């Protein structure tokens, strides 16, 4: 449906929308052309089959990360140094580019929409963190707090001035933009992933390059060796008492409890596990994507 | 005339990229030889058995173009000095792999970063590649005048930036370089790619680089000021540093995105040509001495 | 030394720039497929072809052109140990060849093949035929060839000829390097397009290898004595080395001057120098001895002149020159 | 280098002239047989013992003395690759040992054993523990050890200590030879009874190997960083190397000065020199890096000082020194 004839082998992102439509982001990290693509599946079981998508579009460079901006917007972290905004047309059959702003000097590695849904935060290999005004399509503030590549940025679920960042300089920074010195250092092995707890406002989890998952309270730590290699992502479930999914370069998926104990384990992926997303319809259903081009739908006990 | 290169970390299609870069007036392109995000596993199954090609084909460019127009770049995930054993081992194998592909392609130079104090194992792996097989590529060590830790914004509430003078501490990146080349045994094939920041350090830090084999100077688009007409320009002090670098006949490298968006990308290059044309002409002595610079002769 | 070293992109480009060579291999494969598969079996019988040391793919393409012209079904395996050439093959496999070609990134002596081959095709030959270690490589690959299997090439022979050249003798003399034996430059062969020289006697066969190697407890070591009649007064400076190969039946390749394959430039002659020039009177015979030696790690040549006068044995124990296994 | 080279008769005679060493191996075998065979099984249960690198037979005799004192039944295999030592073993087998001992003339990495072993006994250790290639040899022999099998030794560790000695620095300087790199003498270890020297910091553990090697896809390569506190003003000339080994449980052998096995002279310390002497002030730390490297043909060490000043990396790629596989 006006979409590219074929999607790239390396699936980087997977995000369910409140109705249950699945957003996919892919890059070709090998071969002749190193570009990317954005895909929408209203039928997630059809994914990643191109002839059965609701809409699909090709990007100029690779998709390093993405996020939903409400129900129609798709914010993208590009290899180009651009932060791009795309929007589903009024018919949800075409993904149209809204803005492509080259503000970063290297690969945009991480992207996160702030609580209001009006602004966003990007992280890059250029060592900077930028705050974007999505409607004005401009950078509000640019921060060089780090001394190495920005690995991950995660906007507070409920506070529009608050976000986390982690980096190869071994710093985890808690930000509050209302402060004259906005960053504050929290606290080993390099931090690779971040996830705010959906219910506990001052609690977050972080993954490390050695396969460890840690539970951290701001006001005040619990830790487990979950993986054998780097923790790529951490995604809490939509349940009242959340479950925590962890994905790694060890090619496995683990679903953890409040005490970080393992309840589920999947070795379905033949390559690196890149993203995980919990179904908004069936809370026991968790979808993972990997570099093996697999979209696996897991039933979690 | 200045010999210039374009540093890119995003190359969707080589032939389209090289053409664009050459139209802008650059003489060469610094680019990744494997996708910079394509992390590869060498020890652990299932990921070690990843199929398809590991990179793009050597058939994408003529042999002359690989030899003359392309400067390879080491993937930023390659960390041979990591504190994590598995990361050190995968990095060693990935670094040899990337270096060997560069040598396979017959690349004139290959960029490696010196971005921390300890680079012992990066030096051991490079020294080992240098003594393996038959190749003659230059190795350009990407080293900053000022360490990223020393130029960070004073925005961390509980980790303030030191306002007191650290004479030897401000010279730290020179020691990163000195230690690296000592380990590598002063190989003629290992040179400096000096990276220039927005704020220049004090003179003694700059003078530390005097007598060092600087083969290239890296100028990020972000260090450039904007003039009345919106063109990129440099502070009088950065201009002073360029004049010293032009005397050494370094190759200039432009890094980052166009921050002077209203104007075309070659304006950064045009400014360097302007400075180059606006330097003092060679006197009788300097015209005579041309070609004899650092050329050793037997006393008559 | 394509076994010990990984050949550069431009080295493979040079090899590929020889159409005569590939049209000869294509002709050899074409003939072999026609002798192995009768017309009635052309749709049923799929021949398992294995290219051993596929480089950037010219033998893979020559095999595919050969199957199209013979109108016979083939299943191709492209085996290459150089992972830099494997990138080229893997980009060709995804873009052009498809499922028909299976690219294998491995040493042919280590590869656990999933099935046996009907035909093994290789170009592991040097200027002295066996100097790139084709015997050792193909012996290691033999267990995956069917009992009635064919090797292309099936045979090769090296040739030697005494030569006079004070120009080349001086060229070898000038190869003295520091931190090595002062005479090591004379105890190693050189690939050279011989120009200013005199061939003193007709080339004579030195060493022959046949594939598959039928005899139990195979020995690739060899000792040959050659007697060269000389009709002129001269000075002996070394031995020019050439080769001939039987790809299949009457389809051959040759660098021996008298039978040279027209238009083929993939191989220049080899030169085995001697340390001291030797005076030769008309009517005297030049007698030379050549050994092909090895251990589990290295292969090398040793050589000596025993008439009209003795030379020292050159390269004893591979002390100046070895071929990495 | 007993793997690469065949040791001479008088070299083995020197090894054998150390009673402490053999009474330690005998004690280790005795203890192991008692833990593996209960009293009630003493007549039924025959333990398969394999001496891997048997030399002229001291470990074979130590195993037989151990079985007699433990009053347990043993079936011995004496594996030796040096055929000159095999003559001694074969004369001992016909004259003294008999059917109980099966002499095998073979490399332990190639030997197709007729049955699995209960205990593998070896003395493949050098002055730097793993410098004679015991890890590679025992990894190659592992497949013939039973799942509950014991290796004697079970573990070994090497140690390093910074040393000062202008006397030894000059001794290394005088080892400059023609036809080699003028500094190759500094990029190779030496076995030396260190006498006129100053140990600058306490020995610290460098590399450890355990047998049987449990972990899948075994890697004998290693990279170690050591930080040596220095309490004196001095000049660094190199690193003294020692080792410790766990034969079985609490039965050990050591050449580390602080835990040296009394009366044992089979091993002198090793010396890893450095090209340029390094000045060290009191209170400074000496930081050294050691690598254990390899390919399929050779094993070697590379080393460098990174504090108080950097040295060049010594022996890159085994260019001055290699250990033959
Ligand atoms: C066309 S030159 C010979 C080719 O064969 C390859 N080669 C040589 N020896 C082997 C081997 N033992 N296994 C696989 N490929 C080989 C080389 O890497 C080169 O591409
Ligand atoms: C007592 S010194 C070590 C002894 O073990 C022998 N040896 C070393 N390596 C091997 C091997 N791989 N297989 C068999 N014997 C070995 C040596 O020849 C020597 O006699």
């Amino acid at each position: 449906p006006n979409a590219p004839a074929c999607m790239e082998r390396q699936l980087e992102a997977a995000r369910y929308r409140s109705d249950g439509a699945l957003l996919l982001g892919a890059s070709s990290l090998s071969g002749r052309c190193w570009a990317g693509s954005l895909w929408l599946f209203k039928d997630p079981c059809a994914a990643p089959n191109e002839g059965f998508c609701s809409a699909g579009v090709q990007t100029e460079a690779g998709v390093a990360d993405l996020t939903w901006v409400g129900e129609r917007g798709i914010l993208v972290a590009s290899d180009s140094g651009a932060v791009e905004l795309w929007e589903l047309d009024e018919n949800e059959t075409l993904i149209v580019s809204k803005f492509c702003k080259y503000e970063h000097d290297d690969i945009v590695s991480t992207v996160s929409v702030l609580s209001s849904g009006t602004q966003a935060v990007s992280g890059s290999k250029d060592i900077c963190i930028k705050v974007w005004d999505l409607a004005q399509q401009v950078v509000l503030s640019s921060y060089r707090a780090h001394a190495a590549q920005v690995t991950c940025v995660a906007a507070s679920p409920h506070k529009d001035s608050v976000f986390l960042s982690c980096s190869e300089d071994n710093r985890i920074l808690l930000w509050d933009t209302r402060c004259p010195k906005p960053a504050s250092q929290i606290g080993g092995y390099l931090p690779t992933s971040l996830a705010w707890h959906p219910q506990q406002s001052e609690v977050f989890v972080f993954g490390d390059e050695n396969g460890t998952v840690s539970l951290v309270d701001t006001k005040s730590v619990l830790s487990s060796a979950v993986h054998s290699q780097c923790v790529t992502g951490l995604v809490f479930s939509p349940h009242s008492v959340p479950f925590l999914a962890s994905l790694s370069e060890d090619c496995s998926l683990a679903v953890l409890d409040s005490s970080l104990s393992e309840l589920f384990r999947s070795q379905a992926h033949r390559d690196f596990v890149r993203d995980a997303t919990w179904s908004p319809l069936n809370h026991s259903l968790l979808t993972t994507v990997g570099w093996d081009h697999q979209v696996v739908h897991h039933v979690v006990p | 005339r200045v010999s210039s290169g374009r540093d890119l970390n995003c190359v969707p299609e080589i032939a389209d990229t090289l053409g664009a870069v050459a139209k802008q007036g650059f003489d060469f392109l610094c680019m990744p030889v494997f996708h910079p995000r394509f992390k590869r596993e060498f020890i652990q199954e299932p990921a070690k058995n990843r199929p398809g090609p590991q990179t793009r084909s050597d058939l994408l460019l003529s042999g002359r173009d690989w030899n003359t127009l392309i400067v390879g770049k080491l993937s930023p995930w390659i960390r041979p000095d990591s504190k994590v054993e598995k990361i050190r081992r995968n990095s060693e194998a990935a670094m040899l792999q990337e270096l060997n592909f560069g040598a396979y392609l017959g690349l004139p130079a290959f960029l490696l970063p010196l971005n921390q104090e300890d680079n012992t194992n990066l030096a051991r792996v490079l020294t080992n590649h240098i003594h393996t097989g038959h190749h003659s590529s230059m190795f350009w060590m990407r080293v900053p005048l000022v360490a990223p830790e020393d130029l960070r914004d004073d925005i961390i509430e509980n980790a303030p930036t030191t306002h007191t003078e650290e004479y030897s501490g401000e010279e730290k990146t020179w020691m990163w370089w000195h230690n690296f080349r000592t380990l590598c045994d002063y190989s003629k094939r290992i040179a400096v790619a000096l990276e220039i920041g927005a704020d220049l350090p004090s003179n003694h830090v700059i003078d530390r680089w005097l007598g060092e084999p600087i083969k290239a100077a890296i100028l990020p688009t972000s260090i450039f000021l904007t003039n009345k007409k919106g063109f990129p320009v440099l502070s009088k002090m950065h201009q002073r540093l360029i004049f010293r670098l032009l005397k050494l006949e370094v190759q200039f490298i432009i890094t980052g995105t166009n921050h002077h968006s209203e104007k075309e990308f070659c304006s950064y290059l045009q400014y360097l040509e302007y400075l180059s044309q606006n330097r003092p002409p060679p006197n009788a002595y300097e015209l005579f001495a041309k070609g004899y610079e650092d050329y050793l002769q037997s006393p008559l | 030394q394509p076994l010990m070293d990984n050949l550069e992109s431009q080295t493979y480009e040079v090899f590929e720039k020889d159409p005569i060579k590939y049209s000869q291999y294509q002709q050899a494969i074409y003939k072999c497929l026609l002798d192995r598969v009768p017309e009635e079996e052309k749709d049923t019988n799929v021949q398992v072809l294995m290219v051993l040391g596929a480089g950037r793919g010219p033998l893979v393409n020559a095999s595919l052109r050969a199957a199209k012209q013979a109108d016979r079904r083939i299943k191709l395996y492209a085996v290459e140990k150089n992972p830099n050439a494997v990138v080229t093959l893997e980009n060709w496999q995804f873009e052009e060849w498809g499922s028909q070609v299976t690219v294998v990134s491995s040493d042919m002596r280590e590869w656990v093949a999933p099935e046996k081959a009907d035909i093994i095709v290789s170009e592991l030959l040097g200027s002295f035929a066996d100097n790139e270690l084709s015997p050792e490589c193909l012996d290691g690959a033999q267990h995956f060839l069917k009992d009635d299997g064919v090797s292309i090439p099936g045979e090769y022979t090296s040739f030697l000829a005494p030569i006079s050249s004070s120009k080349l003798y001086n060229e070898v003399r000038a190869c003295r390097e520091k931190d090595r034996d002062p005479e090591a430059q004379f105890e190693m062969p050189y690939v050279v397009r011989l120009h200013n020289f005199h061939q003193l006697s007709a080339p004579q066969p030195c060493f022959t290898f046949s594939h598959p190697n039928r005899d139990p407890m195979i020995d690739n070591n060899r000792y040959c004595t050659l007697e060269f009649p000389v009709e002129v007064n001269t000075v002996l400076h070394g031995f020019a080395g050439y080769f001939e190969t039987v790809l299949y039946q009457d389809i051959t390749l040759s660098i021996r001057p008298e039978t040279h394959s027209p238009g083929m430039f993939s191989w220049f002659p080899i030169l085995f120098p001697i340390k001291q020039p030797i005076t030769v009177r008309e009517g005297q015979t030049i007698c030379v001895r050549f050994w092909r030696c090895s251990n589990s790690k290295k292969v090398w040549y040793e050589w000596a002149v025993t008439a009209p006068v003795c030379s020292a044995i050159h390269n004893p124990t591979g002390r100046s020159y070895t071929i990495g296994l």
